[PDB]
DNA sequence: TCGAGAATCCCGGTGCCGAGGCCGCTCAATTGGTCGTAGACAGCTCTAGCACCGCTTAAACGCACGTACGCGCTGTCCCCCGCGTTTTAACCGCCAAGGGGATTACTCCCTAGTCTCCAGGCACGTGTCAGATATATACATCCGA
DNA sequence: TCGGATGTATATATCTGACACGTGCCTGGAGACTAGGGAGTAATCCCCTTGGCGGTTAAAACGCGGGGGACAGCGCGTACGTGCGTTTAAGCGGTGCTAGAGCTGTCTACGACCAATTGAGCGGCCTCGGCACCGGGATTCTCGA
């Protein structure tokens, strides 16, 4: 690529001068630790019964998710300093850095034995074996569907199988801008030179924009209920329509891009459409990076963990690998513990919206019609702003809604998100919890007493040892989540170490960082530092009352809620040029 | 690239005042770096002092205030 | 004997909140008391100087925030500043 | 009257807001002390104390000792660049010295 | 061709600059450097001329002291010429690294 | 009443007793300031100023100049051991440096 | 403008007492004013802290004398102390 | 009383080894004793003056701590 | 017999003494020296044991820092043996004798 | 590479003194009003900092050079290290006398505070005289010869 | 060693603008009280400091042997100070513009202040377990073949 470029490529090509392939899409994940497969070439643990992990038999992911994380839903403890917006932004950020592709069921109708229906253990099917006494399915012959992750370099069993990354590693607001040139071409309208992004041409919400509609061979959105006939939304990620809250966030981002492009056209009418679109993309990427590294990270790692793993920015460094670590994919999914069993919708008075203001999460997955035909994104955003998140407790790891009745309307049987996460971890073949503790430098427990001491709970240590037998057999997700929380944080020390290291690598290795010299004008950063999420919600959404600074912390009304006019608007006078 | 404004003859004159007879060729880069670090520290302190007073003009009075704070108090420019 | 005031109970509470099981010794308690007293004295002196320094007779949150920004070096200061703001915000709420 | 509620509970901090306010008022610092200054000062002190305590606890756990001793405190303070800069001219009693040797002195 | 041997007019310059009390750094480049450094912290900043003068005086004093200490280190090292290692050692001993 | 005499006249001091007292009282140094403390402070300040100014005047007379410029003040401060110790970390604007050269650097 | 009080005529009076002929330039006037202010601030701060140590809320001649003894190094201090004593004496008699 | 010899040569050797010194000359001990005497004289003078003001005949650890803090060598662990 | 080469047990002593936190100067001689030094300022002065301990800790810390700086100067001078001129230069640079 | 050897490091019992917790209670923090004033805010002004603009010209830049110097190599010896042995007193554990730190009650004298007024100190406006600026001179001082 | 070359302190005009002085005016320092509490001074309690005893043994002092490195030659490449020719923006001096520093007048809400209340934290008094000490075995770095 030419050495004189000042906008990021769609695929993230040549972001690092030394290696153009660093951080590019459709590339294999980087491995911090060597693989821990079953046969050492390509096999997940538990594939062949009777084989033990370091001398101890492997535990079924469903079996370990039945008695470790599951807790009654009536004893929920809301987090007094965590909003649902916090978990939603965490999920949105996870929807940007990684997306592991899976082979299609239709394309695997011959040799892939349609794993979505049957569960014969043949590639690429990795079904979850079921234990007895299961509260939901009493029949042992049943099976939770699961698809093997797509390999990176197909061939002989000479190299350890890796996973392919289908999204840009860098934080460049790729969740709504796409990651491939064919995806980005149809994601922006070419009817004129305004530079705006695609806007749905069928249904509008109070005169505002929405994600463009998409057509697929087997659309899961149509399977919600046939009286709707609302298709799945199209955005930078395939799973943009997984939940209405996530697609409302994507709608907000798209509206932000459209408003920024319109304002820039008003400021500089002489600019062409492509230049306007590139400028809007760059500003939106800087926005996302600023929000993530100023309002989200301090509310995840904690003051100590962030100060130890995310020091002050010195300058751009091209020697740090910016690729997504294979452990980050299974570590950043800790947000499943911060989810809430119900989705909330509120009015301008911040009161429940009829008919269904508190909807169970079971009847909300893959429901694109709720956004279109039930008031838009205003009540969804209000509920996300004014609903406390669920506190992450050792005996209350995750609610049963995403554990027992997730994706019920789409697939034949409900899935189990924690066991799914553990099965994905075993498929990727990452080392055990003890090995990652060794990697982060933390002490490595070996007995029941040591595990109880490090986890500060003897009962949970006994529960874990009843299944795994040894600390080295603990999967990364369970070990990370079950660890005690930090001070003013929401993750354990190991998860904090992993997340901080990965985000430091992503920030230092980013040649288009908003604070990096040359990428942004030396005077524009002062105006960009004044942006904030509630202000931009005020700008691009009809609501009039929002939260104060650090929106992820305020979760009460009207104790700490302020009007739209108080927040300072973003100043774009420095872009006149 | 403005830090080159501190010309090599200027650094040579400063060293001559300090009492240095012979100067190596690599001294100038280190001197420029040290000067930049010291100016960054003093200017940051002065800018913080000015920002506190809701002022947009950084006076010499705030500069000598910052120098006194840093432990390098200067006379002849106020207090 | 008289009632001498020390920060033993508060530092112990902070330690228990951070490390629920790790204990502390008398010498470490004295060291922490001296350190907190020294930091408080430095910040209060800087704030008093700043208050008198622009011809103002009061010390507000802005003076303490500026003193913290000036004294604490590097990222620490920023974090501290944020923490301070958060605390004040809570008093604004209640 | 209404039930007593300590200012630390309102601020959410663990350090004493009232004691800090009294020290500021009676410390000959200013003629008047604002109502928000002691809360900010207590928050900053609590954050610094928590930082040092967490680092010392990490060092003590690395040394297989349950109780925090001044050696662990010095190891935690001197191993952090920002805290070392803060306590540039502070000597910790029975703190020892960071274990280091110059490269040339080695065989 | 009257050419002074290396090391004579250097001492003459040393004596002349020690006997004088002028400013050895050109005013405009130092002002530009100060403005460039300050604008990284707050844009649209205005500097009084006295502010640039005071900053220049403090910088000159600090640099003169550093150069004197570096010369002392170099003389201790059985050398006449100063080297970047001498500057680094002087800064390390002074307590700035 | 009676004729008003400045408190500096009673103590035989050329420095202002009243101004020093007001500065001490309003500088938030202590809640109450005694009567003799401002006079003691004025005497100490007058003696220190007299010493440094006498040394500066001696230097100026040695330099064949009548007025005292900052160079003379710097020479007076640095050439005296006690005053150098008092002002070790004090930089005088346009003061320069005492003329000295290391013995080894001398040509030979 | 407004009254900006500074030690300007007092330094000139001291010079006239010491040197009956020589004058002093404006830059040296400012340097002398800064030196006087710095010494005054240092001594007052030392006296305030020292009185705070002994739980005495009143600064007297003893506190100033002790601060002068602590701060001024070497023979100077002794001379200063002597001078101060004489001044206080001239108050007591008159 | 020539009690400066109380700090024995092995004591200075141990202090140097703690400081990270591999080889120690034979003429260092006199200089080390002189430096220790000067530092102790300064700190003791400050502490004794502090005690002198308070009309006390006993020099408490608090006075020594305050003297060290004034000297720029603030010492923790004693108050 | 077993005779360690010179410069070997010195490194072992360095490693051992940089790991411990004991007091290297004997308590009684230091207390007697402190009393002798204070004798020149006021007669019949009584010292608290805590004051003597604090003085010992401060003196040890100052001497250790001075020795570290002197070792840095010596290693700068292409030498591994500390000499008194290195101590003098370190003190002069730090700003004590200047 | 390959054995001996000495120091260091890793585990098993011992118990002991310091750390964590509990119990009174007391003095400091809290709540509830009051009132004076310090600071926020609006408006005006007129220093003074910022932005071209032309002409010198001292200073920076670039280059040729060769000589003093940084640095590498080498030889001496002698000073400091390692260690064995003997002598010194540091240290540990009571043991007693008491100087003086620490606490408490009376009070009285000194400093905060207030009203008044008049004089010291400041900002103004200025005229002159130390001082900076040319200029020729006689030393002050360095480099082959 | 002595004549020539460069640099500079020195004596002599010549402007020049910085300051020491004179003056009008303003505000705060001082005289003259009143009032209350800070602490000066007895008076007492008992805490911890000092001096002393005596035994163990860790540590310091002394001396012998040797090795390595501090230091002084000796030399070699080089790089940087010195001077000359070329180029450059620094400084000066004017000119113009307006940003905002600073000042003044209003008004309010915010903190000092006082009284009653009560509970948060501190001193004393426990009780137990984390680790310093003790011992024995495994590990490792050093050093002579
Ligand atoms: C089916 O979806 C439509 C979408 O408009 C909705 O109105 C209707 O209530 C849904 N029916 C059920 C039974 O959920
Ligand atoms: C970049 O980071 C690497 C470690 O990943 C570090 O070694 C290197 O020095 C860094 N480079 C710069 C220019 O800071």
């Amino acid at each position: 690529c030419p050495e004189q470029d000042k906008y990021r490529t769609i695929t993230g090509m040549c972001n690092n001068r030394r290696s153009p392939t660093l951080g590019a899409s459709n590339r294999a994940f980087v491995r911090w630790l060597p693989a821990e497969y079953e046969d050492g070439f390509s096999l997940p643990y538990g594939w062949t019964p009777g084989v033990k992990r370091n001398g101890f038999p492997v535990a079924l992911a469903r079996a370990v998710s039945n008695e470790i994380v599951r807790f009654p839903t009536d004893q929920l403890t809301p987090d007094q300093e965590r909003s649902l917006m916090f978990m939603q932004w965490g999920q949105l950020l996870d929807h940007d850095l990684d997306f592991t592709p899976e082979p299609a069921a239709r394309a695997s109708f011959v040799t892939g034995v349609n794993c979505e229906t049957s569960c014969v253990q043949q590639p690429p099917c990795f079904p979850l074996k079921i234990p007895p006494n299961d509260p939901r399915i009493k029949n042992q012959a049943d099976c939770i569907p699961f698809f093997r992750s797509c390999p990176a370099c197909p061939g002989s069993n000479i190299t350890i199988r890796n996973q392919i990354n289908a999204l840009t590693s860098f934080v460049d607001a790729s969740m709504v801008y796409g990651s491939e040139e064919p995806l980005a071409r149809n994601l922006r309208n070419m009817s004129n030179q305004l530079g705006l992004l695609a806007v749905n041409q069928r249904f509008q919400d109070n005169g505002r924009a929405l994600l463009p509609f998409d057509n697929l061979h087997d659309d899961p959105c149509l399977l919600t209920n046939r009286s709707a006939r609302i298709p799945c939304f199209l955005a930078g990620d395939t799973r943009s329509s997984e939940m209405p809250e996530l697609t409302s966030m994507h709608t907000l981002l798209l509206r932000e891009h459209n408003r920024l492009a319109t304002e820039l056209k008003s400021l500089n009418p002489r600019w062409d459409g492509e230049r306007l679109y590139q400028e809007a993309r760059k500003i939106v990427g800087a926005m996302v990076q600023i929000i993530t590294y100023r309002d989200y990270l301090p509310l995840v790692l904690g003051p100590t963990a962030m100060r130890k793993y995310l020091p002050t920015y010195r300058s751009y460094n091209d020697s740090v690998d910016p690729r997504i670590a294979n452990v980050f994919t299974n570590a950043f999914r800790y947000g499943h513990t911060l989810i809430q069993p119900f989705m909330f919708r509120l009015d301008n008075r911040y009161q429940p919206m009829e008919p269904n203001p508190r909807v169970p999460l079971s009847r909300v997955f893959f429901a694109s019609w709720r956004v279109v035909l039930e008031g838009g994104i205003d009540p969804i955003l209000r509920g996300l702003m004014a609903t406390p998140a669920k506190l992450n407790r050792q005996n209350q790891i995750a609610v049963d809604e995403i554990r027992e009745r997730l994706f019920e309307q789409v697939m034949r049987i409900g899935l189990d998100l924690p066991a799914l996460n553990m099965q994905r971890s075993r498929d990727h073949g990452l080392p055990g919890y003890n090995a990652w503790r060794r990697f982060c430098g933390l002490p490595q427990p070996e007995t029941v007493g040591q595990l109880g001491t490090v986890l500060r709970n003897l009962k949970l240590a006994r529960k874990l040892m009843e299944q795994y037998g040894t600390p080295n057999n603990i999967d990364i997700w369970m070990g990370g989540v079950s660890e005690p929380l930090k001070r003013k944080g929401r993750v354990g020390p190991l998860l904090a170490c992993i997340i901080g290291t990965q985000f430091r690598k992503l920030r230092d290795g980013d040649r288009f960082w908003w604070e990096n010299e040359g990428v942004f004008s030396m005077q524009q950063r002062q105006a960009l530092a004044q942006i904030s999420l509630p202000r931009i919600i005020c700008d691009n959404t009809g609501i009039t009352t929002v939260s104060k600074n650090n929106i992820f912390m305020s979760n009460s009304y009207p104790r700490d809620f302020v009007n739209c006019s108080t927040l300072p608007a973003l100043n774009l006078a420095s872009w006149r040029e | 690239d403005n830090i080159q404004g501190i010309t090599k003859p200027a650094i040579r004159r400063l060293a001559r005042r300090g009492g240095v007879k012979r100067i190596s060729g690599l001294i100038y880069e280190e001197t420029r770096g040290v000067l930049k670090v010291f100016l960054e520290n003093v200017i940051r302190d002065a800018v913080t002092y000015t920002e506190h007073a809701k002022r947009k003009t950084v006076t010499a009075m705030d500069v000598v205030y910052a120098l006194k704070r840093q432990g390098r108090t200067l006379y002849g420019f106020g207090g | 004997k008289t009632r001498k005031e020390s920060y033993a109970i508060y530092v112990y509470k902070v330690l228990k909140q951070v490390h629920p099981d790790t204990g502390i010794s008398s010498k470490a308690m004295s060291i922490m008391n001296s350190f907190v007293n020294d930091v408080f004295e430095r910040i209060a002196g800087e704030a008093s100087r700043l208050a008198h320094y622009n011809k103002r007779s009061t010390i507000t949150s802005r003076e303490i925030q500026t003193a913290v920004r000036l004294l604490l070096p590097g990222e620490l200061a920023k974090h501290a500043v944020s923490e301070g703001t958060k605390a004040v915000t809570k008093y604004t709420s209640a | 009257r209404a039930k007593a509620k300590t200012r630390s509970s309102r601020a959410g901090l663990q350090f004493p807001v009232g004691r800090v306010h009294r020290l500021l008022r009676k410390g000959n610092y200013a003629e008047r002390v604002g109502a928000g200054a002691p809360v900010y000062l207590a928050a900053v002190l609590e954050y610094l104390t928590a930082e040092i305590l967490e680092l010392a606890g990490n060092a003590a756990r690395d040394n297989k000792k349950t109780r925090i001793i001044p050696r662990h405190l010095q190891l935690a303070v001197r191993n952090d660049e920002e805290l070392n800069k803060l306590l540039g001219r502070v000597t910790i009693a029975q703190g020892g010295v960071l274990p280091n040797i110059q490269s040339v002195l080695l065989p | 061709p009257h050419r002074y041997r290396p090391g004579t007019v250097a001492l003459r310059e040393i004596r002349r600059y020690q006997k004088s009390t002028e400013l050895l750094i050109r005013k405009l480049p130092f002002q530009r450097l100060v403005r460039e450094i300050a604008q990284d912290f707050k844009t649209d900043l205005r500097f009084q001329s006295s502010a640039v003068m005071a900053l220049q005086e403090a910088s000159e004093a600090y640099l003169v002291a550093l150069f004197e200490d570096t010369n002392l280190c170099a003389i201790h090292a059985k050398r006449v010429t100063i080297m970047p290692k001498d500057i680094q050692l002087a800064r390390r001993i002074r307590g700035e690294r």
